[PDB]
């Protein structure tokens, strides 16, 4: 019908966004870790 | 740390971890070498000739 334009009449859901803090936060903990115990395990991230 | 940028920046981070590491490798042999002093100790007159 005219008035509704489907690019706003339809959505389609997804998944949402995760904020750029997450990512920070852990890289923080698990540096923080690996400081702390002295081994860097070659790991967060590939193991090569 | 700095996990590669230079080849000498990369050799300081795993020299500075090997030479934490040895403290530990060292405590544990000196328990073992007592275990084999004690060891030599009993074979001396438990065992024949």
């Amino acid at each position: 019908n005219p008035g509704a334009d489907p690019r706003a009449a339809v959505h389609m859901h997804t998944f949402p966004e995760i904020p750029q803090s997450a990512q920070y936060m852990i890289n923080l903990q698990q540096a923080e870790a690996e400081s702390m115990t002295g081994v860097k395990a070659f790991n967060a991230g590939i193991s090569g | 740390a700095a996990l590669g940028d230079t080849a000498t920046a990369v050799r300081g981070a795993l020299d500075a971890a090997s030479k934490r590491e040895l403290g530990i490798l060292r405590r544990l042999s000196a328990g073992i070498i007592e275990i084999g002093r004690k060891i030599i100790a009993m074979n001396a007159e438990f065992l024949d000739d």
